[PDB]
């Protein structure tokens, strides 16, 4: 039998979802029909309503702590919960519900992992990372906004294989994906380490692939696998296509200053 | 129970509760009534998130804005984007060089193209489509039927739909069904034969897979998809021909993307419009024409996609409103008048001063104000049954000129089919396409599949729930149609000498009026898209998005009207009040963005 899989969506943009139906390697159509099962996914499921909540106990009893449960997006504290409502329900008591019997738990993106957009400030929904409601479960964070494809699923990938949660950084990241910074392998480094930057937007050294440093570029301090993965099948990464890395799979991107300021 | 926009609602029978409403995205909460005979008289909807972009934008740099408001929504990726660099251009005065505008149409329909076909296949085709009775299929009848269908799609053959069906049947026969659990096969709602639902089934693996290719326009321009990176004054892919992967953009990657492009128009032509056409013509044959709303009277788009830039008349899918169901008059459409475009919040969980007005959203609040009216049932934070007369949804009430609009594809081609009428060329395309889908599903495709042949008018045809999920596909197919030229454009002027890709004259802040407003607009894939900004001592002053689902998905405004979701499930029969299927095809066929909407 293919392993469950509770997919819950809180406060999000659905990125993470979208961006895990991009993988080649392997394909999300091989990952839902020959390896887990996708028993609850409000994104692409059959049942609405009634018959979707049936689903949730029906897994929760019959694989008890032997499903792996997803969440994107993240619970707001904020408006008493009902922020985010489910079942006419806040989204925080499903989320709770459902990660107690949870084998693991996966923090899908940004807003799962740190917060992301919703909690950058103000945060008037008091938008809270799911590591921070869920205190007694094992948690793998796969930040980014949304996350490489191939990460995604490489995660899945190992969590099926081996029935284990992969080795973590102390931020509770999968070690095999994150260990590199941006900068690390980035193929415009060559230019940095030669001092040669683009200074503005279309001007010779933009059209020579300069270094994206003083354009604002994170990649110094981001971690992530977009410089040698890179994006929909090694396509490209925001620097090979000429955007400075804004720091998304970082923990408060978004509160950072501006994504054109420069690092100092 | 009162009367408006000629709908009699009615609340006094059964109430029906759809929480959650899946296969869209984001969160929403569907309440109706049923009458004794199980047709809906009253529809309510929830919007059931919220996350305050609006409020979060506030002091910060316009030049950050778009990739902000580009996480209002992963679905509809790049289309936020596109408003916020638009809007701040508009209020700083910036002019985008030629192959900037062009790399950005060519995102843009790149976008609706993904947008539209994954949702048909992987959002929308189980509410027209028995999965189980795909297992029922004769082969060797589902390769006739899909000659017959679409005669140039090369994957045909007996064996093929032999092996898909095969691996269906497996997956069935484990016992973890997976997205089909619990699902309403068998229903009498459906009403394709065998080999039909065979071949959706296919096409929905088929496009499962190919959508991630069609993506890669996005990657090469923009870095990444989801959430591909943009810039005020252009693109940041700088191209360079001679560059050889030195540039963002050279020859070798324009070659790649029309490659790409190429497949797109394949795709459309010979899978998802033939599918659409056959689909369509085998309910409308059940007689379901159910779901028209406010189609049938009131449509609104900003109009998009002009042949030249920054010139309105040349839109190539034309704008305006129509009210009243009067094809023949188009009023203009003016996101800057204040008048024209207001959001209400008398039934939204936000506070005005006061909310007997609209808004106009450069005057624009969002302040929360989650609070459950009198006649609810159940508490605060576990709510059974939603009371409409009171606030009930995050999602504030857009009106134009205080009138409830129809915004989406389907919008977009009503009002192409009233220009083109008028004498408008840019519109041809769509009115051909409109023209030739009639004749298919009044004609062609009956006479083919040995059913009786119809006489409906597109006056009756398009405002409906066939016609919803119709127009987005044709609109699909021009999308793809439309690229393929801007592709050519962009080769052409770069190739002439013009390889500028960005205008960086007002980039500094210093160079900025202490003071300025400005709007974007886009036809985002599920209608009219507008971002409105101020901008005080080179800071974000107010920010409000007014977003296609805003519009569609609304609640009632201050005197009471409905909006387009409402008014769509109105006077429609349920084969089982307990089972939300005509529910989920109608509300599917707007393709929901509760996150958009909401924003
Ligand atoms: S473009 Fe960014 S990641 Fe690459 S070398 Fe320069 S600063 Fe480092
Ligand atoms: S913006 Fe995000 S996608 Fe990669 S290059 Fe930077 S971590
Ligand atoms: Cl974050
Ligand atoms: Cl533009
Ligand atoms: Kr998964
Ligand atoms: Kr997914
Ligand atoms: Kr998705
Ligand atoms: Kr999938
Ligand atoms: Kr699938
Ligand atoms: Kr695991
Ligand atoms: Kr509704
Ligand atoms: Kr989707
Ligand atoms: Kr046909
Ligand atoms: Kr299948
Ligand atoms: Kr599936
Ligand atoms: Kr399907
Ligand atoms: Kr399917
Ligand atoms: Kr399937
Ligand atoms: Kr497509
Ligand atoms: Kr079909
Ligand atoms: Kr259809
Ligand atoms: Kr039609
Ligand atoms: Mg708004």
């Amino acid at each position: 039998p293919r392993t469950p899989v509770l997919w819950l969506h809180g406060l999000e943009c659905t990125c993470c979802s979208e961006s895990f139906i991009r993988s080649a390697h392997p394909l999300a159509k091989d990952v839902v029909l020959s390896m887990i099962s996708l028993d609850y996914d409000d994104t692409l499921m059959a049942a609405a309503g009634h018959q979707a909540e049936a689903i949730l106990e029906e897994i929760m009893t019959k694989y008890k702590g032997n499903y792996i449960l997803a969440v994107e997006g993240n619970p707001p504290l904020n408006q008493d919960g009902m922020s985010c409502i489910i079942g006419g329900r806040p989204f925080i008591e499903q989320l709770k519900y459902v990660a107690k019997d949870a084998k693991a738990i996966i923090s899908w993106g940004s807003c799962a992992s740190w917060g992301c957009v919703q909690a950058a400030k103000p945060n008037p929904t008091q938008a809270t990372p799911v590591h921070k409601v869920i205190t007694d479960k094992p948690i793998i964070k796969v930040p980014g906004c949304p996350p490489i494809a191939e990460v995604m699923t490489g995660v899945i990938t190992y969590m099926l294989t081996f029935d284990r949660i992969p080795e973590l950084d102390r931020q509770g990241r999968p070690k095999m994906f994150y260990s590199q910074r941006i900068h690390d392998k980035c193929y415009r480094r060559p230019h940095f380490d030669a001092g040669q930057f683009v200074e503005e937007w279309d001007d010779e050294s933009a059209r020579k692939g300069f270094c994206l440093y003083k354009m604002g570029c994170k990649g110094p301090t981001t971690y992530n696998a977009c410089s040698t993965t890179r994006w929909n099948e090694g396509t490209s990464f925001p620097i090979q296509s000429g955007h400075g890395c804004i720091g998304c799979s970082e923990d408060g991107f978004w509160d950072k200053g501006s994504f054109y300021d420069r690092l100092t | 129970a009162y009367a408006t926009q000629g709908f009699n609602l009615d609340d006094r029978g059964r109430r029906i509760v759809v929480d959650p409403v899946t296969r869209i995205e984001g969160h929403m909460r569907c309440e109706v009534n049923v009458d004794a005979n199980n047709v809906i008289r009253n529809a309510v909807s929830t919007g059931t998130m919220w996350r305050g972009l609006e409020v979060i934008l506030k002091g910060r740099d316009p030049r950050d804005a778009w990739a902000f408001v580009e996480r209002i929504c992963g679905v509809c990726t790049g289309c936020h984007a596109l408003a916020s660099v638009r809007a701040v251009e508009n209020a700083l005065d910036i002019r985008i060089p030629k192959n900037a505008h062009l790399i950005r149409e060519i995102m843009a329909k790149t976008l609706q193209v993904h947008d539209h076909a994954v949702h048909f296949y992987h959002l929308h085709a189980l509410d027209w489509v028995d999965v189980m009775s795909a297992l029922k299929a004769d082969p060797k009848r589902t390769s006739e039927l899909q000659q017959l269908v679409s005669p140039a799609h090369p994957l045909s053959s007996a064996g093929y739909f032999r092996d898909i069906q095969n691996r269906l049947k497996r997956f069935v026969e484990s016992g973890q069904l997976g997205p089909f659990m619990n699902g309403y096969w068998g229903s009498k709602a459906y009403v394709l034969p065998p080999e039909a639902n065979l071949m959706a089934v296919t096409h929905y693996l088929e496009a499962l897979d190919l959508q991630k290719e069609w993506v890669k326009i996005h990657t090469i321009f923009g870095g990444k998809n989801p959430h591909p990176n943009y810039l005020v004054g252009g693109v940041p892919c700088a191209i360079n021909l001679d560059g050889a992967a030195s540039a963002p953009v050279n020859m070798e990657r324009l070659s790649f993307v029309k490659a790409r492009i190429d497949e797109i128009i394949e795709f459309n032509k010979n899978v998802y419009v033939p599918d659409v056409l056959a689909i369509g013509t085998l309910y409308k044959q059940a007689g379901w024409l159910y779901g028209g709303g406010l189609a049938a009277t009131n449509v609104l788009d900003y109009g998009e996609y002009p042949n030249v830039a920054y010139n309105k008349s040349t839109d190539q899918l034309p704008g305006g409103a129509i009210l009243n169901g009067n094809w023949d008059e188009v009023f203009p459409v003016d996101p800057r008048d204040s008048q024209q475009v207001q959001e209400f919040v008398s039934h939204s969980w936000y506070k005005y001063a006061d909310e007997s007005v609209g808004l106009h959203p450069w005057d624009g609040v969002t302040e929360p104000n989650y609070v459950l009216g009198a006649n609810t049932k159940g508490t605060r934070t576990r709510i059974e049954q939603i009371d409409e007369s009171a606030k009930y949804s995050w999602i504030k009430s857009p009106r134009w000129r205080g009138h409830a609009m129809e915004v989406g594809p389907l919008s977009r081609y009503i009002l192409a089919y009233a220009h083109a009428r008028s004498g408008n060329k840019y519109a041809e395309r769509p009115k051909e396409q409109l023209e030739y889908s009639a004749q298919m599903i009044n004609s062609a495709i009956p006479k083919a599949l040995g059913l009786p042949e119809t006489q409906y008018t597109l006056k009756q045809l398009l405002p409906s729930t066939i016609g919803r999920t119709l127009a987005r596909a044709l609109e699909s197919q021009y999308c793809g149609e439309m690229m393929h030229s801007d592709w050519h454009d962009l080769v052409a002027n770069i190739r002439a000498g013009d390889t500028a890709t960005a205008n960086v004259d007002k980039w500094d802040p210093a160079t900025w009026p202490l003071q300025a407003k400005g709007v974007g607009t886009v036809a985002a894939p599920r209608g009219a898209l507008g971002h409105w900004i101020r901008i005080k001592d080179g800071r974000i002053e107010n920010y409000q998005c007014v977003v296609p689902t805003t519009w569609n998905g609304s609640p009632r405004d201050y005197k009471g009207q409905i909006g387009a979701f409402e008014a769509s499930l109105m006077n429609t029969p349920m084969v089982n009040p307990e089972q939300p299927v005509e529910i989920l095809r109608t509300l599917h066929s707007f393709d929901p963005c509760l996150a958009c909407s909401t924003h």
